[PDB]
């Protein structure tokens, strides 16, 4: 359902 | 604009003796480029997702652990090798982040877990995950 993989890039901080 | 190469391959053992918590963080070896300028950096994975909204998958990020400047770009890509031995489900960052020391940069939904953990896709052979990064530095 939900996509395999997302390609976005961010910086490991929790949300 | 003067670039450095370099890459680094990290099999986690017992994928599946991770602790069932969505803080857990796993993390490499350090490694570095050859161009001997301080830079120290690795991998970090948390196997349970960072966060509510990320606990379906498996997140990955380049840290760079130790630098005495104040900061280095760098493109990245990460793929995972399949039971092949070939790279499969590559990302890459596209274009060059900054990275300052404690700093890390990557994708908080790199791969659904499922998937990983479907048999099928080859993916943990022999309960390991092994992961590939190539890091592409400003010099």
């Amino acid at each position: 359902e939900k996509p395999l993989q997302v390609a976005a890039v961010d910086s490991s901080v929790p949300r | 604009a003067k670039v450095v190469k370099f890459s680094y391959m990290w099999t986690i053992n017992n994928f599946s003796f991770c602790r069932e918590e969505m803080g857990e963080v796993i993390k490499s070896s350090t490694f570095s480029s050859g161009a001997n300028d301080k830079l120290k950096w690795c991998l970090r994975v948390n196997p349970k997702g960072l966060d509510e909204e990320s606990k379906d998958y498996l997140s990955l990020y380049l840290l760079l652990v130790s630098c005495p400047k104040s900061e280095v770009r760098a493109k990245f890509k990460f793929s995972i090798l399949n039971a092949k031995g070939e790279e499969t489900k590559a990302m890459e960052s596209q274009r060059a982040y900054r990275f300052v020391q404690g700093k890390d940069w990557g994708f908080k939904k790199f791969i659904r877990r499922d998937f990983l953990l479907d048999e099928a896709n080859g993916l943990l052979p022999d309960d390991k995950l092994t992961l590939f990064c190539e890091v592409s530095v400003v010099q």
